[PDB]
């Protein structure tokens, strides 16, 4: 009698007690409820979050590119995660590009070098 | 390769042109200060492969020819500084016939004006 | 982290890249090699949405992927679809093509490809007019390599 | 180091000297085409230091 896989979508309690959750195996039911807000994704059903149809990077990744936040009352929003900005190179048999300035930049790098030693 | 060296390595060492990196100690782990070199505020040219001066393609020895609209120069690759192409700036291979996108302009000679005197 | 889109007419001193620059006329845009390459690689399932009514019956037991779903072994999808890492690799393309190696360092600053790869002979120990007196046979070896 | 740049490490993209490569998708994977300059014809020089 059971199958399919159920992931629950959270905000921090600390910030509310909304939840979205997946119901991958699912295609919108063998769900624990609906209402409004039902969101067919490629990775399951989703219930319980707003969909627009703007594009943002990941902030809660659900998977199949589709990812969920929690932003402004106040809602979870599920949206197609943005790649970055589309940009162009204008390329032509005879144009160059030389830049005339520069910046020092000065970026950190942290690394893992040990763990805890442990004796049993 | 980068505290005790500088890298060639592309992003092994911070993004862009490496130039060093100072090592910091932290707990379990260590944090590296990469300094690189990073391009900034580019400009159009127009470009060539060669010159043509006296039916000899003339290619540059490091560096590329620009031109700001109506005169040729030859800059380094990174960092914008037009100079007068010369026969010190470039070096002459073959004639004109053969290279794709040659263009035709004068290589000046240091030597030319002076040993007249 | 820019989406470099590709060059709209491609006029690269005869060197063809038509083969690994995405293709519009297919549903992914996938290039005709990578097209090539999803081909040969088999997956265990495809779509990852097997619904209840689909395993239903003996389906369960001649099935791999129901047998699995039916003792708690899921499969997650990936975060990135195959389309966004198409994406990618065009953007990769596109931005080596036109700018040589200028767009991993900072801005991308275009830059004709035939120069682009005198200053890669350069980078081997060549002189740049090797490059430019072999162009066109340079440029057909690419494309018979490539092919 | 081979799409973003061009590698001098021996062997590291492709046999010959690295000029660029490419990079494609493949599933679960990556596939680079490694172009290199392979020098060809070698023909015996007298030489002197
Ligand atoms: C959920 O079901 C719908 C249909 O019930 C699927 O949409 C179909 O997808 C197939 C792909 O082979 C198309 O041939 C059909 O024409 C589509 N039907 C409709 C009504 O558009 C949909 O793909 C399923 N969802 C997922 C993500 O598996
Ligand atoms: C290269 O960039 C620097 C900025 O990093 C420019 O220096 C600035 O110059 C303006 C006036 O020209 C000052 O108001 C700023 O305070 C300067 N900034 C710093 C940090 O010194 C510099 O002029 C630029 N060079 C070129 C070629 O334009
Ligand atoms: C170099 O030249 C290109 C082509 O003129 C410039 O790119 C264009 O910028 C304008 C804005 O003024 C856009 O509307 C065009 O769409 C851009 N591209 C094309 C294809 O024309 C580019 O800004 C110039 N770069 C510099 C630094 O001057
Ligand atoms: C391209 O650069 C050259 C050299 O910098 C410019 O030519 C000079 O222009 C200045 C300003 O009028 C004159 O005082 C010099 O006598 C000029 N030198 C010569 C020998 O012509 C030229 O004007 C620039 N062209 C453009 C259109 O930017
Ligand atoms: C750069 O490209 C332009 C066009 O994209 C080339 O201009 C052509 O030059 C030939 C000369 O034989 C003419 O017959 C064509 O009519 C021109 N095309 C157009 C539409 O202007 C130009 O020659 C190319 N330069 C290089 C570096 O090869
Ligand atoms: C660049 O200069 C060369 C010679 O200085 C020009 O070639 C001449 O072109 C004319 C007209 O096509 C011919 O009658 C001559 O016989 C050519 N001379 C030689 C020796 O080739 C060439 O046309 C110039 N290029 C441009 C575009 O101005
Ligand atoms: C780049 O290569 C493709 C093939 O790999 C060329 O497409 C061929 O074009 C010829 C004539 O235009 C046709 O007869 C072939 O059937 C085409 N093959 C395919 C599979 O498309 C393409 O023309 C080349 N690009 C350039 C600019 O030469
Ligand atoms: C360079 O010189 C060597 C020595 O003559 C050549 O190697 C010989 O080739 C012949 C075939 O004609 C063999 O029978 C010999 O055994 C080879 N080695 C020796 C030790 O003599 C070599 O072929 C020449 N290379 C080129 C490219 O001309
Ligand atoms: C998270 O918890 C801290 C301490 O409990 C609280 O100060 C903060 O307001 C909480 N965050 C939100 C957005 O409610
Ligand atoms: C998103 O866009 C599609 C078509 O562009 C439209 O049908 C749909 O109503 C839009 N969704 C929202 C949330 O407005």
């Amino acid at each position: 009698c059971s199958f399919g896989g159920v992931s629950v979508i959270t905000p921090g309690t600390n910030t509310s007690n909304q939840v979205a959750v997946l119901y991958q195996d699912v295609n919108c039911w063998r769900v624990y409820s609906t209402g409004s807000n039902v969101f067919q994704t490629r990775a399951g059903c989703l219930i319980g979050a707003e969909h627009v149809n703007n594009s943002y990077e990941c902030d809660i990744p659900i998977g199949a590119g589709i990812c969920a936040s929690y932003q402004t009352s106040q809602s979870i929003i599920a949206y197609t995660m943005s790649l970055g900005a589309e940009n162009s190179v204008a390329y032509s048999n005879n144009s160059i590009a030389i830049p005339t300035n520069f910046t020092i930049s000065v970026t950190t790098e942290i690394l893992p070098v040990s763990m805890t030693k442990t004796s049993v | 390769e980068c505290v005790l060296g500088q890298s060639k390595r592309v992003d092994f060492c911070g993004k862009g042109y490496h130039l060093m990196s100072f090592p910091q100690s932290a707990p379990h782990g260590v944090v590296f200060l990469h300094v690189t070199y990073v391009p900034a505020q580019e400009k159009n040219f127009t470009t060539a492969p060669a010159i043509c001066h006296d039916g000899k393609a003339h290619f540059p020895r490091e560096g590329v020819f620009v031109s700001n609209g109506t005169h040729w120069f030859v800059t380094q690759r990174n960092f914008y500084e037009p100079q007068i192409i010369t026969t010190d700036n470039t070096f002459v291979s073959g004639n004109c016939d053969v290279v794709i996108g040659i263009v035709n302009n004068t290589v000046y000679d240091p030597l030319q004006p002076e040993l007249d005197s | 982290k820019q989406i470099y889109k590709t060059p709209p007419i491609k006029d690269f001193g005869g060197f063809n890249f038509s083969q690994i620059l995405p293709d519009p006329s297919k549903p992914s845009k996938r290039s005709f090699i990578e097209d090539l390459l999803f081909n040969k690689v088999t997956l265990a399932d495809a779509g990852f949405i097997k619904q209840y009514g689909d395993c239903l019956g003996d389906i369960a037991a001649r099935d791999l992927i129901c047998a699995q779903k039916f003792n708690g072994l899921t499969v997650l999808p990936p975060l990135l679809t195959d389309e966004m890492i198409a994406q990618y690799t065009s953007a990769l393309l596109a931005g080596t093509i036109t700018s040589g190696w200028t767009f991993g360092a900072g801005a991308a600053l275009q830059i004709p490809f035939a120069m682009q790869m005198a200053y890669r002979f350069n980078g081997i120990g060549v002189t740049q007019n090797v490059l430019y007196e072999n162009q066109k046979l340079i440029a057909n070896q690419f494309n018979s390599a490539i092919g």
